[PDB]
Order: structure tokens, then C-alpha cells, then sequence
């Protein structure tokens, strides 16, 4: 069944807003197949500094955006991100 | 619980294939994640009737 | 002279379908199943249930 | 409720061997008003051309793509007509 190609969960980050969880990008991997987030789906757009130095504590200010053609287009709003344990 | 779903599995999953379920509701697409025999996590819409009848089953448990 | 814009992804119970049509000169080529209540249901022609349904000789193509 | 927008919609024909394209981006299933998928190809007609549309290839239709339910013309043109 090729219907399971992109029906797998994807890693998401937590926040401190009380808002929905948002991924690091618009692309996610299931098995070996590359999947893309739905268009306008909310996401974080981070720099490489914030990505390699991201921790489990609310310490990073992330640019929030929406998915367009697989790209996280920032919308100007910001949030505190951390990886869930 | 740190995962969210981006596409729903719209077909009906045969019950004999599923071993358990998880909930991912603090997401833009709230989903019930069924775990299959081969450890596959399958995203489903929580409002679908088949998904809900599966969760009501006491022999189909929520998985930590 | 009709085309389909959204596919029915679930499996349609055979007891509901009485026939089928083909709409392939469309941006979303589809097999259109006709149900007992005269409802036309758009389906993907590559799905296996759609193909196994069309192979049924008791499930006819409708002009 | 899984049949909301899975019904076929009326589409127009051409003479250049391309896919069939509907009038606008909106179609109705039973009582539900449905919208075409994004990028779906369509014709953008004037009110004049809509009332003077015939079963003969006589009208030059503007071709476009669906964005938020709107047929945004892309600049290309075709002859459209309603099938008998």
C-alpha cells in the first residue's frame, strides 16, 4: 500500500505560547520517502546557529512562518522553542 | 507526543493490523496515531467513525 | 464531459455501486462510480480496489 | 459525509488537444458548495461570453489556474465550447 507514503508523524518542537507544535521545516521523512508539509502549514524558520545549539530549555527565539512550496516563509512573529524530552 | 501529523490516512485500517494508538492533538492537524504490527505509525483523523470505534475498544490500548 | 476535482480515498462498498464511468481527459483522471441513489463518486484509477471493481463483469461500464 | 466534494463537475471542451477545463473554480455536490484544488486549470469568462457560449467552437476563452477559488488568468487562450 503506497497510501502509507506520507501518513507518518513528524518531529515537532514545543513552545511556551500555548500554541500548536511547529516543525523545524516543511519537509519530513517517513521511511525512505521524502514528504512535504501541506501548503501554509505553520513552521519555524531557524538559522544554523539556532539549529545546532537548540536545547530542551525555552532559550531560543524562533522565526515563525507558513509552508509555501515546501519552504517556511516567515510571517514576522516569534516564539520560544525547545526540544521535548 | 512530540510528533504531529501532516497528512491523514483516509482509508479504513483493518483492525487486525493495528496493535495500539497514540494521540497528537496539540497540532495544527490533530491526529490519532495508530501503531501497526510492523511498528508503523499511521496518522488518522480523530473525527472519523472507524477511528473512534477503535479507541472505544478496551483491547486496543493507548501506548506510552 | 465532466471531470473530477477530489478523489474518494476510502473504499466504496460494492453493495452501493451499480456501474462506473471513465473521465480520463481530465487534469485529475478518475473512475466515476455510480451508486444506488444515483450518486457519482470520483475515484483514482490507479487504486487497486478501483481496478478490482472494474474487472468485475457484474459491474458494467455505463455509456 | 465523505461524499462532500467527490462528485464530478461540468467541464468545457477545446480543439487543441488539452485537458478539459471548468467555468471558474466552484462546483456544487448535491447541496454543498465545493472549491477546485489549488493550481487546478480553469476558464475565466466575462459575463458576455458566458451568455453567448454555445455548443460550437466560437468563443475564445481565457485560461487560468485556481487560487483561493479564483481563476487567475495565465495569459493563454483557447476555443471553448459546451459538449452536446
Amino acid at each position: 500500500y503506497e497510501d502509507f507514503k506520507c501518513t507518518c508523524p513528524a518531529p515537532h518542537l514545543n513552545n511556551t505560547n500555548g500554541t500548536v507544535m511547529k516543525p523545524i521545516g516543511c519537509y519530513y521523512t517517513c521511511n525512505v520517502t521524502r514528504c512535504t508539509a501541506p501548503d501554509t502549514y505553520p513552521c519555524y524558520n531557524l538559522t544554523e546557529h539556532q539549529a545546532k545549539n537548540l536545547t530542551t530549555s525555552p532559550t531560543t527565539l524562533c522565526a515563525v512562518g507558513n509552508c509555501d512550496h515546501g519552504i517556511c516563509v516567515p510571517n514576522g512573529t516569534k516564539e520560544l522553542c525547545f526540544k521535548a524530552p | 507526543p512530540s510528533t504531529c501529523c501532516l497528512k491523514y490516512y483516509e482509508k479504513v485500517l483493518p483492525r487486525r493490523l493495528v496493535v495500539g494508538y497514540r494521540k497528537a492533538l496539540n497540532c495544527h492537524l490533530p491526529a490519532i496515531i495508530f501503531v501497526t504490527k510492523r511498528n508503523r505509525e499511521v496518522c488518522t483523523n480523530p473525527n472519523d467513525d472507524w477511528v473512534q470505534e477503535y479507541i472505544k475498544d478496551p483491547n486496543l490500548p493507548l501506548l506510552p
